[PDB]
């Protein structure tokens, strides 16, 4: 508490900002690719089933 | 004999048209299974769909 060195609140804000950035990333691939399951990285079962069918 | 050959051609087109209606290796109308169940709730409740053989 009260220190020039460690400042945990900025760390927590960086964590929430990284989470929001990752969500923006997934939303951008879903918008540009046009598929909810655009790759095996999204969900392997539905993706393999879709490619086979 | 001509109408006989026509009837046989129609009945085996029915055979192939019924047999080939699969989806993801599964068909509700080819007679391979009595029914299929799908998710309807978070706790694993199913939505039954009785098979109707064609």
């Amino acid at each position: 508490l009260n220190s020039i060195n460690t400042n945990s609140g900025a760390l927590i804000a960086l964590q929430n900002l990284n989470s929001t950035n990752a969500e923006l990333t997934q939303v951008q691939q879903r918008i540009n690719t046009g598929k909810k399951i655009g790759s095996a990285k999204d969900n392997g079962a539905i993706w393999a089933t879709a490619k086979n069918q | 004999n001509a109408l006989k050959s026509d009837f046989d051609s129609l009945r085996d087109q029915i055979t192939k048209a019924a047999s080939n209606a699969k989806f993801n290796g599964v068909s509700i109308a080819d007679g391979t299974t009595t029914k299929l169940s799908f998710l309807a709730n978070s706790d694993g409740s199913a939505f039954t769909v009785t098979a109707k053989t064609l």
